[PDB]
């Protein structure tokens, strides 16, 4: 009974209609409400300056032509129909190689309401550039890009906007982070305009903030630099007689920081350019080798001036921890606030 | 130490149900196969039924359509179902477990047997 | 006779109409789902996902498929699946998925009288699922699947798994090179979007990771060192060469192990248990070299106090460390 | 409206499978390029890999037609009933089209039969590094297209005024080289099955050193120089000495295992293997040096003594003449 | 004309022909006959215990709604007709993922004979399960499964059977071997029943039995072990007084074998019980850690019990020998004769 | 014009069977082939394949397909191959291939008016060859590419090369970074399998690795070290500790040697020349090694024996290590 109407209306609307013609063709420009709700915000590479995020993406928009009349004010069709309709040609400008997932059915909805108003939603896992500037590296912080728009329709033909408040217009799930080395800090909602060869498109773009976590370099690269610098100072109060204990201190701290210095560039991004890291490691390695270079002194002055040897051998045992100390400090006040 | 415990047996008359068990201890045969012998009074040592981890059932000729293996993986055991018997059934049955290397039919592939039971048919 | 099922299958497929559910309009279309699990494989902790293989069931009624005359449940081929509605069901934690398509695509439909739909698929999925690894070797983990519908609602579709909690075999046949399955465990229930409600089913496993392969490879290197670096405690004192010699490269070694281990095992930047005992035999082996730093540094002055430094050593850093063992293993296990 | 029926009207009486202007005159196509980011350049595999979009403009006399509307704006739903030209890249790996979430395909049409397609292309493309140089190495790697199936007689490329625009080179995805400039030109190439129009285009890459000289350059200079502190340490501390000559040598092994590792397998020299090899070298002979002095402390104490004094000036002048040579060459001549 | 005969004929065969259908639909079991050829027998790998395997499948069957009269009596098929009638839907039951080549087409092929008969032969590769128990590694032996059958039909519509007798419907080539690692022993073809929660199904099953070849693991492990731990019984035979050399010398055999064990163990899979290569190592380390610590037990009777510790180095010169040759011997016939 | 040309075209396609073979029922097709080959890259070792680009066309007769009016050799759009009967080629060492599609499907059809038909693709695809690595890092290779019909018998088609020994280009525009192409050659022969005798057609290559990187990378290392061994032989034999350890660092050292290159090369588990040759250095230092626990054994009671053998193995020594050398750089150079 009621199948055959609903039936007669689906094989109704289609007559006379063509899919290559955008809504309002001629008449008025269309618009095309979005939102985006983030399922997981997926991994973020370093190494390949991009990120993956697993997203619906829900467009809404006003179609005259598919008026309908009848007891169901709201029509939900799977996927046969919404192929058979026009809907807007959007993608994300600076987007990867992106996936629209197939299982166990095409995760695409069409729903029609009686006034010709349809929303179409769909599952994407979109993956997208994001540049970084890993001076600050491992204190770092990143704004990624989530820009998108129509790749054929000019501004004059087809506008976007958030379906509601921008900052409601895109929404995260609590469960939906999925960062092992990063907190997301939050997010901006912006529009606006590109201009090309081909004339000006509305974009809608999504800031990201994040933030690296530094407990981890803190715990394998940070503190046995630290206690290195300090069994190096440490060699400063043995009695120079005893030649085998302050040379073992001083060779041993200089290997063990030129086995922390190559493991750690190993991990990082190829960026040619250095980073905080890079000049903590290289002062933390110029201090251990300044410390072998005095035992060098003092060994060459002894047994010839035993008072300037001393004098030095004091001297360093004032200096290099004050030293250490200050550029400690100088680093960490410097990087911490920015 | 790994223990083939094996129940059931004893004597029918000429027919009916009997459902010859087998539990497994000092080590979890899930990824094997559980197989089961047979041995007439000094005659040859014969296969009857063989079940693997994917629950693929394989029978000899001469015993299809009347006994059916069956495998509880929870309990890590094994039993056989041995239905429409005759006095030639009369004999001692086996429970094994092995890889099935050079062919699970084979009781020479088989790392693991029991001590058997004797299933008796009087007619 | 064949050509009278091949008349009955036309007629049941002419004026068929696949874009409306079944009673559209009308009560929601009930759907019992069944889980055949064949094998779970690929555990990663890098990529924090596992890969699962199963044979994935849907039993539904649809009244335009209803046929009478032939007392027969029709098994058809499965293009056949093409031309009838199907529901839009999608794992909510899937990376990435396919159906095997050898020798043909592996699909299943079945026909019954009543016009009972039973529609089968053999899915091979990477479903995410997230890892807490502070206990790491020693932690257990919960990965889940979901299951739920794209487009309907609540008013329109319903799920139920089939069999209660017998709905799901297979999970007793499975074996894990590193885990082991303690339990699993179905879950009914709705998820209230923004779009409205969506009926949602949920399978969740719970995994006990095994420690034999970190206690041969990982765990002894570095007690063996911690043991080797005691040997200098019995080496005499004016054997510089060979004490200093086992110290240093004692201490290489335990480095290049930690450095190693650092660079392959996957990177996640928080401590663990492996890194606490890796950093507490360093610690013991670098105390193991202080203790001759001290005697070197005192041996002139007071040789007796040195060598009752030595003999004590030799009582208090075997003795220490296996405290340092009994509490760890206490404290993780 | 009346647009539906214009384009009815124009697919009626189509045939996709026939260029236009078949038997006249050969088809002239206008091509442009736009690179949104030239993406990692993989020294290992040579190739790079490079986004772009891609336009082309020809001209249907099928496609006419009178109407107030000048264009006619369409997106891909169209692209598989017209003829399109048969464009590929010759020298690439592996190309795909984007399809997120549509086909990224626009087909513009004007009254006078004019014809403006364009799509976005990733593209992975082949360039063969000569890596004499490296890390000091400069590159011009090549993007080259033409057409698949019709000869010079039936298909001409032709580069418009602006032919390939970069915006913001800097956001790009290149570590290890800076961009220089491009170029792009027309050559007729001969095949087994005619003579084909080929349009390249140049990209000029110059390689950064900075990351080679933190993780190489420096930490090998360090150790050479930490082989030179075992001159000035008392020839009695015997197991230091060693320690320190062995612990070197493990170092300076350490650290040319991994100076490869972002190369392909070439069996010529390069200047890093023999930055790398010098450098091993130098502790080789500070270490046979240690030897022959230890040797030397019982049989000619004297010459033994003299020995480390004469090594702590050689060495470094010997090292820093080599370095001069080394940086002269590979920076002012080649 | 002939050509528009043939044409007459092909165009009259698929007359009221439903594709939906097995053949004997509702009247008779059909049966399919099936053999194999292996052209290749691809790579093991032990990590994923999955190997691959390229194969001719060959299937006959008979459908009398394909019957025909012409000069001819064999019928080669395009491979677009050959998707126009029924044919089985065999699937692999452990396969984890298996290729349908199609380059540059569809490497399918569809014979036709008079009576009625269908031969339909593809090219596949298959990558599938073998579950291996590794307690005996290197000195392993598996049988690796190969199960198909129909995905669809219970065995009341369809069953297999082999073309020939079992042991000769299988074949492999003479070059199908791709093994660098392991011995192509023979095959076994057999044939069972399953049940699901669908129904109950026939299987045809193939075992291929593999033997791992050892002379990588003699000459890269278990060599260099022997011959470490020789090295460290040498220093039984150096004088007592040379405390030194014989602390660098037992130290650093200490070292060799710590690195030999560490790379050794590198090539194995993450297993959880302990191979026969783990107890050779950790016997191998016993033994040069019991010669450490003879040595220092010789060590410290030196200069008091000069008697005791010469009887102990003379006895270890005997003992040490004799007790490695032992464990050789039993270690290489308890696992060599299995 | 164009209008003679569409009609004519359409007139060809009308009634076409794409099932037919051309001159079904009759005599065999004749299939001409020519590859030109762009690129060869990735010659694996661990997974035993190359990967090779190329340009693929076949040449072929088709009554069905003659025209006349129009003197012109008429280029089609790709898309009329799908109308078309074409070759059932397929390669049989092939693991994966595919053909490229930017901007479109890199396919050729070209029709000429006696009924020609040429067939062109672009093909990417990975070969796999069976390696003898025995002679490594001297070894030569042979890989092939077989080409041959799937379901058609030499009843049906036929195979040849068409240009003789033309009919493959491109072989010396071919650079690979680790081999150089000594030669190429190919075949024609018939299979015969089961169904039938199967036309194909064979081209193979052959390899000559290059040597220069591993004087470099590897003999020089070990050589150096053997040579350093030797230096204990000149020390004054009352120095125990620095021969003991000379000795046992250079143990060391080559087992370091070995372990690196164990983790640098591909796993190929059988005997090779570097296995050998590092085997025959392992022997020469353990040989010394034993030679200096011979003379600190015997250094006390017989001094001047002690000294001879050291004196005669500063000879035996270099002379043995030199002819060990000749006869490995004879047997493989
Ligand atoms: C060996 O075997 C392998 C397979 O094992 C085989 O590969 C396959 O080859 C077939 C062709 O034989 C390919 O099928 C074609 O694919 C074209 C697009 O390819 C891209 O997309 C693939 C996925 O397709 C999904 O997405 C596209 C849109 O992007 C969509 O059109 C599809 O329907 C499909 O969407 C389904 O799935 C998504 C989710 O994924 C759902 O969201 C959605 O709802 C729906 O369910 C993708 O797989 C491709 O990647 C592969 O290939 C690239 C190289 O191309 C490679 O780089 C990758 O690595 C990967 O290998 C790729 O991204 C598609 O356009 C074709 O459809 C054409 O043509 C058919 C046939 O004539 C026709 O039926 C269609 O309607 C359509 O006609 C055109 O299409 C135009 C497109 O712009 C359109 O403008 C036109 O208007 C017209 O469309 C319609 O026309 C009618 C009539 O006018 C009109 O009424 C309509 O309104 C409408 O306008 C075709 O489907 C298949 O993709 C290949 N798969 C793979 C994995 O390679 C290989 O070829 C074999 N080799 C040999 C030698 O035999
Ligand atoms: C891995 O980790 C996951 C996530 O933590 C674990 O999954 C969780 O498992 C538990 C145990 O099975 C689940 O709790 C159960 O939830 C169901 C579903 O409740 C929903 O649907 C009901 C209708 O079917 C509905 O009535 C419920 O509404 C009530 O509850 C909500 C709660 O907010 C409340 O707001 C409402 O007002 C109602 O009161 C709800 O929508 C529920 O039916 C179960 O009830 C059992 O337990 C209760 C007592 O708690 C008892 O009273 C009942 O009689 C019954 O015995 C139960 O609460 C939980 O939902 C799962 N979490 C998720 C996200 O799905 C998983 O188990 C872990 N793995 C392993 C191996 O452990
Ligand atoms: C790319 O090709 C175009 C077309 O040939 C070049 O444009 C012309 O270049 C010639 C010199 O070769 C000038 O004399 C013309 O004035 C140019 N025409 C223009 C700019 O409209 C263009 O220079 C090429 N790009 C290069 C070489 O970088
Ligand atoms: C159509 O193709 C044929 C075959 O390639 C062309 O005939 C060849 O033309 C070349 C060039 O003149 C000659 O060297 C060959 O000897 C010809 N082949 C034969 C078999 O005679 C023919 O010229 C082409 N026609 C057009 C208009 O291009």
């Amino acid at each position: 009974d009621n199948t055959t109407v609903f039936t007669r209306i689906l094989d109704r609307l289609l007559d006379g209609y063509d899919n290559r013609l955008r809504p309002g063709l001629g008449e008025r420009v269309t618009e095309v409400k979005t939102d985006i709700f983030v399922t997981s915000f997926g991994p973020v590479s370093d190494h390949d300056m991009e990120y993956t995020i697993d997203v619906f993406f829900r467009q809404s928009w006003k179609d005259e032509r598919l008026k309908f009349k009848g007891p169901m004010t709201v029509l939900r069709l799977n996927n046969l129909m919404a192929s058979k309709i026009w809907t807007p040609d959007t993608f994300f400008h600076n987007g990867k190689k992106s996936v629209a997932h197939n299982m166990t059915m095409p995760n695409k909805l069409l729903r029609i309401t009686e006034d010709g108003t349809l929303l179409y939603t769909m599952r994407l896992t979109v993956r997208a550039e994001c540049p970084m500037h890993l001076e600050d590296f491992p204190m770092d912080a990143h704004a990624c890009p989530l820009k998108f728009g129509s790749y054929a329709y000019t501004r004059a033909e087809v506008v976007y906007e958030w379906t509601r408040e921008p900052a409601r217009s895109v929404v995260v799930a609590e469960d939906g982070s999925r960062l092992n080395q990063y907190d997301l800090l939050g997010q901006t909602v912006d529009s606006g305009i590109v201009q090309s060869s081909t004339g000006e498109y509305v974009v809608m773009t999504t800031h990201f903030h994040l933030k690296r976590k530094i407990g981890y370099f803190v715990i394998q690269t940070y503190l046995p630099c630290i206690m290195t610098v300090i069994l190096s100072q440490v060699s400063f109060w043995l009695n120079r007689e005893s030649v085998p204990a302050r040379t073992v201190f001083g060779v041993t701290t200089v290997l063990t920081m030129t086995t922390l210095s190559i493991s750690a560039r190993n991990s990082l991004p190829k960026v040619a350019y250095a980073t905080a890291m890079d000049w903590f490691i290289a002062v933390c390695y110029a201090f251990v080798f300044s410390a072998l270079i005095e035992f060098a002194t003092v060994n060459y002055f002894t047994k010839s001036q035993p008072a300037r040897a001393a004098k030095i051998d004091r001297l360093s045992r004032i200096a290099f921890p004050l030293l250490f100390g200050i550029f400690n400090l100088v680093y960490w006040a410097t990087y911490l606030n920015r | 130490q790994v223990q083939l415990q094996e129940s059931g047996g004893g004597l029918v008359q000429a027919g009916g149900s009997l459902r010859v068990s087998c539990a497994a201890s000092g080590r979890t045969f899930t990824t094997y196969i559980m197989a089961w012998f047979r041995q007439a009074p000094g005659k040859e040592r014969e296969f009857l039924a063989a079940m693997d981890q994917g629950r693929i059932q394989y029978y000899g000729d001469s015993v299809r359509g009347r006994f059916t293996i069956s495998r509880d993986y929870a309990k890590n055991s094994v039993d056989l179902q041995l239905d429409g018997l005759r006095p030639e059934d009369t004999a001692v049955y086996y429970c094994a477990a092995g890889a099935g290397f050079w062919g699970l039919r084979t009781a020479s592939s088989y790392h693991y047997w029991g001590q058997g039971t004797q299933v008796t048919v009087s007619s | 006779n064949m050509s009278f099922v091949k008349e009955t299958v036309d007629k049941l497929l002419k004026g068929y109409d696949i874009r409306l559910r079944p009673d559209f309009g009308g009560p929601p279309v009930c759907v019992g789902m069944n889980i055949d699990i064949a094998s779970i494989d690929m555990v990663s902790e890098v990529n924090m996902d596992y890969t699962l293989t199963m044979y994935f069931q849907q039993y539904w009624r649809d009244k335009r498929l209803a046929y009478s005359g032939i007392p027969l449940n029709l098994t058809l081929d499965n293009r056949v699946a093409d031309q009838l509605w199907v529901p839009d069901t999608y794992f909510l934690n899937d990376k990435k998925s396919f159906v095997h398509g050898v020798t043909v695509k592996n699909r299943m439909i079945r026909l019954h009288p009543d016009g009972t739909v039973l529609y089968g698929l053999r899915i091979t999925t990477t479903a995410a699922c997230m890892m807490d690894l502070r206990r790491y070797p020693l932690d257990e983990q919960n990965c889940t699947l979901e299951i739920e519908s794209y487009g309907y609602t609540t008013d329109d579709i319903e799920f139920y798994w089939r069999g209660g909690d017998k709905a799901v075999t297979g999970v007793e046949r499975i074996e894990l090179p590193q885990f082991s399955i303690v339990e699993h465990r179905l879950v009914s229930r709705n998820v209230v979007f923004a779009t409205g409600a969506y009926p949602r089913l949920s399978l969740s496993f719970r995994l006990k990771r095994n420690i034999g392969y970190f206690i041969l490879q990982t765990y002894m290197p570095s007690i063996l060192i911690t043991i080797l670096s005691w040997v200098s405690f019995w080496i005499n004192y004016d054997a510089s060469a060979a004490r200093v010699a086992l110290g240093i490269t004692t201490v290489l070694t335990m480095t290049t192990i930690n450095t190693h281990l650092r660079e392959t095992l996957p990177k996640i930047p928080y401590v663990k248990a492996i890194d606490m005992y890796l950093m507490g035999c360093f610690v013991f082996v670098f105390l193991a070299l202080l203790e001759y730093a001290f005697v070197n540094y005192i041996f002139f002055s007071q040789p007796a106090r040195a060598a009752a430094i030595d003999r004590w050593s030799r009582i208090v850093f075997p003795f220490t460390f296996s405290l340092f063992n009994l509490v760890y293993w206490l404290y993780y296990v | 409206g009346d647009v539906t029926v214009i384009l009815n009207n124009l697919l009626e009486g189509y045939d996709n499978k026939l260029r236009p202007d078949i038997g006249v005159k050969p088809t002239l196509i206008h091509t442009d390029m736009y690179v949104n980011s030239i993406g990692p350049v993989n020294a290992i595999n040579m190739e790079y890999t490079i986004d772009i979009f891609f336009a082309q403009t020809w001209y249907d006399r099928r496609l006419k037609f009178n109407s107030t509307i000048k264009v006619l704006r369409l997106n891909s739903n169209m692209v598989g009933k017209i003829w399109i030209p048969d464009t590929f890249f010759r020298n690439s790996k592996k190309a795909d089209a984007h399809w997120i979430t549509t086909p990224n395909r626009m087909l513009r049409i004007w009254n006078d039969g004019r014809v403006l397609y364009t799509l976005r292309l990733t593209i992975d493309a082949e360039c063969q590094l000569q890596l004499h140089n490296f890390p000091m190495d400069e590159h011009s790697c090549p993007l080259e297209f033409s057409s698949y199936g019709y000869p010079r007689e039936e298909i001409v490329y032709q580069w418009k005024r602006s032919s390939v625009e970069v915006g913001d080179t800097r956001s790009w995805r290149l570590y290890q080289f800076s961009f220089v400039g491009l170029r792009n030109t027309t050559e007729v190439v001969k095949t087994t099955s005619g003579d084909y129009v080929v349009m390249s285009v140049y990209f000029d890459l110059s390689r950064r050193m900075g990351y080679f000289t933190i993780q190489t350059y420096i930490p090998c200079t360090l150790i050479v120089v930490l082989s030179w502190v075992s001159f000035w340490i008392n020839k009695d501390a015997v197991p230091a000495r060693t320690s320190l000559g062995i612990t070197t040598v493990l170092t300076m092994t350490t650290l040319s295992t991994i100076a490869r590792k972002s190369l392909p397998k070439v069996s010529y020299v390069t200047a890093m293997d023999l930055f790398v090899s010098v450098c091993f070298i130098f502790v080789f002979s500070a270490l046979v040096e240690y030897g022959t002095l230890h040797y030397f402390v019982s049989s000619q104490p004297a010459r033994a003594a003299k020995m480390d004094s004469y090594a702590r000036i050689f060495f470094p002048t010997a090292f820093c003449l080599f370095n001069l040579v080394y940086w002269v060459s590979y920076l002012y001549l080649g």
